[PDB]
């Protein structure tokens, strides 16, 4: 199991997800 | 050792490529949603509507800013805004809260930004074309318009105002 | 030097690198001042004394973007993506062509510099009509870029020549990367060639009265997007094919690396409307199309994130690091050639994330044209690409010159790399945040000090970044000139092979690989995607042109 690679792509997915849902929320506040 | 490691990295890569794709497609669904609701009014009508930037301040709807706000529906206003170096007319744009605003924006000189701080109206203004965008202000007060496209040495100070009346 | 007779391509590659680097240093001088600006501090009166030809923040900004995002990046791409395939194949590039390419770049640069330095082309590196720059900006810029066509030709030549000697062999990894990369670039570039040729050049010489803004932006952005992938892929070739050796490990998968690269060939060009979400006159449906396509183009980097991560893990395990974190400690954090690329990969995480936000059509209305965008792209190009270039200097420079890197120079290198990195991360927090508070990009804000009170906190980050990055640039100048202007030489450094990584064998499927080697076929597909994504819209615009007079407002 490439366990270290998995952590990195976990951190990437959370980064993506936070940025995204973060910005989407803002879009609706300003909507 | 290696042959083991390479199979396992590959097996998990596929997992991740499948998870990533799903994530992306979820975002595609979530964007499609926004497209079906009133908040999508901020997307320009992508209709071409050519005008002459050299006469736009001397004939037609941009040449009289005090008459630029016209009721066009039982609950609809259309506003003919001019973005120019370095300001907007009318100043202020005055509209009622809760009504639908169709902003029709053009420029007599260079490209400007039309970005209404506090809202999702954020549209490029190109000389020779009209930009059409829709918004309903849900809260009275003063919103500031910012130019977000470099337009020359007056860029930093190109501001306008929209007053949404109670 | 007898090394330069055997390998004249070392001298040429050297000249690209150097020119590209000079260009980065001059371009970067403006950086710190711009950071202090987004920090509400006006230090322009100080720049204007040190460099009295600078009439305005905007002329500085033109120089910065053009020098850093156009020139350095291109020279770097042309240095890496010719020379690396050459060495893998162990064959001479057409040297006559290669000097030609360098002179076009050089002369184009000098010629465009003239109106730029004289305040006749303050239009930024996007040069959007009606903003009307001097004819020498358009002509210098056009010859500068066309120089890449000669490079495209050089690599395909090398490629065919090897296939001639070796029918029924797969193209070697680096060479496959460079071929698909150069072919993508050919497609990508036609948007700007068309805009310079039908519109910009004739207009700048007064042969037409106006130019249509809509059609010019549209043609611009056809090239505008894939130019960025054009900046990145050289760093990727290194990260794929060199990084793993430098990490102490190996490339975990040749096929996966070709796959990433193939996908870039297919998806880099048909996505330009993601820069036109806020433009009038383009149907919403097309903007949805391009939005989808852009999320696809994210895939090959999502792919790259896992392959490279796994390669690094493998390296850290080989090197004796146990655990879920222990492989990170076990990596060679003393080697600047390892550290720079890896750090750029670090920040590429949030940068990629910002990117995905930008792609999402309606979400772009939140961030379009705010400090957010510069925050996004400093992670991508100012950090990951530039850092990759910088770091690689520690192997590339001895490989090409024969000069040794001393330990002291290594350490200076670490410091620069780290400071540059940290500065970029700090500034990315300032700009993203600022962008969320509706602060515009491309503005001399310090000059309207009371406009954005709400941004006081993120501004302090921009100031802090300003200083950190001043320090790292000063360190980078001082370090770069030690190595380059050093008395000693050592030619067996210039002969020791490039540190190319070894792959791990486990059968891949040879069929996937063979399928990916159908390069003409994939090029066709890529060409068709552009026609389907641009054609309908360009047909509708070209049938309704509205040229408008040009302005000079600087
Ligand atoms: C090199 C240069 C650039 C790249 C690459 C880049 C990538 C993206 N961008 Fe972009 N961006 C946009 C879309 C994205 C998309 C979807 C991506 C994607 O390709 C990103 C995908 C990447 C990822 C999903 C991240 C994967 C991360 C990796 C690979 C990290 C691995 C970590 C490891 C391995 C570490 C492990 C090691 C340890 C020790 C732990 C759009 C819109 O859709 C806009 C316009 C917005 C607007 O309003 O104008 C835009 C505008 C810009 C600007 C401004 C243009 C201007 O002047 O107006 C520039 C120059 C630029 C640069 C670049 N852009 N972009
Ligand atoms: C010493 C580090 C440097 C600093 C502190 C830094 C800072 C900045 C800031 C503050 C701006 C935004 C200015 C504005 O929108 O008004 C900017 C814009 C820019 N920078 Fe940098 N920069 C650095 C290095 C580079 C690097 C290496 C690249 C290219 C590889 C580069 C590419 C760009 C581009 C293309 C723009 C946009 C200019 C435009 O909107 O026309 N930066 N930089
Ligand atoms: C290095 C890994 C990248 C992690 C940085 C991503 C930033 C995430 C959230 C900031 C939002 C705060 C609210
Ligand atoms: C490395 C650089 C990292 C850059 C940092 C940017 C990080 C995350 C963006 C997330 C967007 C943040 C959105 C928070 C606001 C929110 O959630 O919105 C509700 C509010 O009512 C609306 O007005
Ligand atoms: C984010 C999660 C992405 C990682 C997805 C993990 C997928 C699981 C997987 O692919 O597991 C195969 C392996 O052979 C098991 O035996
Ligand atoms: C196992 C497979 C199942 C995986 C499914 C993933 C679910 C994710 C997103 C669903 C999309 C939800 C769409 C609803 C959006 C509503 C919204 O956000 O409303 C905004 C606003 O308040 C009104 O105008
Ligand atoms: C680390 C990152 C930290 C992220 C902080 C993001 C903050 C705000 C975005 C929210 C925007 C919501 C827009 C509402 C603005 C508004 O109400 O203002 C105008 C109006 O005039 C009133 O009458
Ligand atoms: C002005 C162009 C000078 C060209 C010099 C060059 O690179 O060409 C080599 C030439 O044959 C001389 O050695
Ligand atoms: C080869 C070198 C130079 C080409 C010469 C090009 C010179 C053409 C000069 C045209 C010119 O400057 O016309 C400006 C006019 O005011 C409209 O903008
Ligand atoms: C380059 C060839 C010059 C074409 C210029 C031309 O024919 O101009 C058309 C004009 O705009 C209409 O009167
Ligand atoms: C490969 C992907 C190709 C196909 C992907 C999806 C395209 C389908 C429909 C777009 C609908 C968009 C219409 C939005 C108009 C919103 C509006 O009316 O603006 C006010
Ligand atoms: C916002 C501003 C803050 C920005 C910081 C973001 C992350 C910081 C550093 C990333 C580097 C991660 C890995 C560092 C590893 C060094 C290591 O493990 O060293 C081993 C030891 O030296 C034997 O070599
Ligand atoms: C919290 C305060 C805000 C940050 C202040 C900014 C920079 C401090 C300078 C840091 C310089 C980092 C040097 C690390 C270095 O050179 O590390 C070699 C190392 O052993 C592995 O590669
Ligand atoms: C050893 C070296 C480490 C030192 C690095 C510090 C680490 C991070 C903290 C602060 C730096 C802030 C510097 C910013 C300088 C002035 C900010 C400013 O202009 O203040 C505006 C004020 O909010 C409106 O009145
Ligand atoms: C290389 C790393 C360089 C790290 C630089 C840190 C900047 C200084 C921080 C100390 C605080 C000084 C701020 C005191 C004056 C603030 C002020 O007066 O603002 C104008
Ligand atoms: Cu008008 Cu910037
Ligand atoms: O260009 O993103
Ligand atoms: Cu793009």
């Amino acid at each position: 199991k490439p366990k270290g690679a998995l952590a990195v792509i976990l951190v990437l997915t959370l980064t993506i997800l936070v940025f995204w849902l973060g910005v989407y929320a803002v879009f609706f506040a300003r909507g | 050792d290696e042959h083991k490691a390479h199979k396992a990295i590959l097996a998990y890569e596929k997992g991740w490529l499948a998870f990533s794709l799903a994530m992306l497609f979820v975002f595609i669904a979530l964007i499609a949603y926004t497209l079906a609701t009133h908040t999508a009014g901020v997307i320009p009508a992508g209709k071409l509507e050519r005008v002459d930037p050299t006469t736009v301040r001397q004939e037609g709807p941009w040449a009289d800013p005090a008459q630029a706000v016209v009721q066009t529906g039982p609950n609809q206003y259309t506003v003919y805004v001019l973005a120019f170096a370095f300001g907007y007319q009318p100043n202020p744009i005055e509209v009622p809260q809760g009504a639908e605003i169709v902003f029709k924006i053009t420029s007599p000189d260079v490209i400007h930004g039309f970005h209404v701080e506090g809202t999702n109206i954020n549209v490029e203004v190109l000389p020779g074309e009209v930009s059409t965008v829709r918004y309903t202000f849900k809260r009275p007060g003063e919103y500031r318009i910012i130019c977000n496209q470099y337009c020359g040495l007056g860029h930093q100070n190109m501001f306008g105002t929209i007053v949404v009346k109670e | 030097s007898r090394v330069y007779e055997a390998y004249p391509e070392k001298k040429a590659t050297l000249y690209f690198l150097v020119l590209g680097f000079l260009a980065l240093i001059v371009g970067s001088l403006f950086g710190p001042f711009q950071a202090l600006n987004y920090g509400n501090v006006d230090a322009y009166p100080l720049l204007k004394r040190l460099l009295p030809f600078v009439q305005s923040y905007y002329q500085g900004l033109t120089l910065h973007g053009v020098l850093n995002a156009i020139v350095f990046t291109q020279l770097f791409a042309q240095a890496i993506m010719v020379y690396l395939p050459a060495r893998e194949l162990n064959m001479r590039p057409n040297m006559g062509l290669m000097w030609l390419s360098w002179w076009m770049a050089f002369i184009g640069l000098v010629v465009f510099a003239l109106p730029l330095l004289a305040n006749e082309a303050t239009v930024l590196y996007t040069f959007y009509p009606p903003l009307k720059g001097h004819w020498a900006f358009y002509l210098g810029a056009s010859v500068f870029v066309l120089s890449t066509w000669v490079s495209i030709y050089i690599v395909l030549d090398l490629w065919r020549r090897w296939k001639a000697a070796n029918p029924g062999k797969v193209t070697p990894l680096v060479t496959y990367m460079a071929v698909v990369f150069w072919l993508m670039w050919f497609l990508a570039s036609l948007g700007l060639v068309l805009e310079a040729v039908l519109f910009l050049l004739p207009w700048s010489f007064g042969l037409v009265e106006g130019v249509d803004p809509l059609v010019a932006r549209t043609l611009f952005w056809w090239t505008g997007h894939p130019i960025t992938y054009f900046w990145l892929l050289p760093a990727y070739a290194i990260i794929y094919t060199i990084l793993p050796k430098q990490a102490g490990g190996k490339l975990v998968s040749d096929p996966m690396a070709r796959l990433a690269f193939l996908l870039f060939l297919l998806l880099s060009t048909p996505v330009g409307f993601h820069h036109q979400f806020a433009d009038p006159g383009i149907d919403p449906t097309w903007k949805m199309i391009h939005s989808v396509l852009t999320l696809f183009v994210a895939v090959p980097s999502l792919m790259t994130a896992f392959t490279v991560a796994a390669s690094l893990e493998f390296a850290g395990r080989l090197r004796g690091g146990r655990g879920l974190f222990g492989w990170i400690r076990a990596l060679p954090w003393d080697n600047p050639a390892f550290v720079a690329p890896v750090l750029g990969l670090l920040g590429f995480i949030p940068g990629g994330a910002g990117g995905i936000v930008n792609a999402s059509f309606t979400l772009d209305y939140v961030v379009h044209n705010t400090a957010w965008v510069p925050g996004h792209f400093h992670l991508q190009v100012a950090s990951l690409v530039t850092l990759t270039a910088m770091g690689s200097l520690y192997w590339l420079l001895p490989n090409l010159t024969g000069k040794p890197i001393s330990d002291a120079q290594r350490r200076l290198g670490l410091a620069v790399v780290w400071l540059w990195f940290l500065g970029m991360m700090i500034m990315a927090v300032g700009l993203h945040w600022a962008g969320l508070l509706n602060v515009p990009r491309r503005a001399y804000i310090a000059q309207v000090p009371d406009a954005y009170p709400h941004a006081a906190v993120p501004m302090v980050f921009n100031v802090l970044a300003g200083i950190v990055l001043l320090v790292a640039l000063l360190l980078f100048i001082y370090g770069l000139f030690s190595v380059l202007l050093s008395r000693e030489r050592k030619p067996e450094l210039a002969e020791a092979p490039l540190p190319f990584a070894e792959v791990i064998s486990g059968p891949e499927d040879r069929r996937l690989v063979l399928a990916m080697d159908r390069i003409g076929f994939w090029f066709a597909v890529a060409a068709i995607l552009v026609v389907l994504a641009y054609g309908p819209t360009l047909v509708q615009l070209f049938g309704h042109l509205n040229p408008v007079p040009g302005w000079r407002l600087w």
